[PDB]
């Protein structure tokens, strides 16, 4: 048992580094898009299609 | 007397054939608690993976 605790946290630290590497490489993908949701909503709320 | 010690020596024999039950009987014992507890053992690793 507590070898298997050793290499669950093991695991556990490896997951959690490759985990905030991608939501890092994520986060600069997704801040191209987030300018399309911005303008929905700012078209939903004006009650028109503002095109910026 | 003769009596006596033919009984000494039956008894001799029958306690020797017993301790050597009680033995085997606890050789099994311990055999079937080291495997349960490998067992529980693996189960608890796999709980914790």
């Amino acid at each position: 048992r507590a070898q298997a605790s050793g290499e669950v946290a093991q695991t556990l630290t490896q997951a959690d580094q490759q985990l905030s590497a991608q939501g890092d490489q994520v986060r600069s993908g997704l801040e191209s898009s987030v300018d399309g949701l911005s303008a929905k909503l700012a078209s939903r709320i004006l009650g028109v299609d503002v095109n910026s | 007397l003769a009596d006596a010690d033919a009984m000494h020596a039956k008894a001799l024999a029958d306690a020797k054939a017993e301790s050597e039950k009680v033995t085997e009987e606890a050789k099994q014992d311990s055999e079937r608690i080291a495997a349960q507890l490998s067992e529980q053992a693996g189960s608890e690793a796999e709980r914790i993976k």
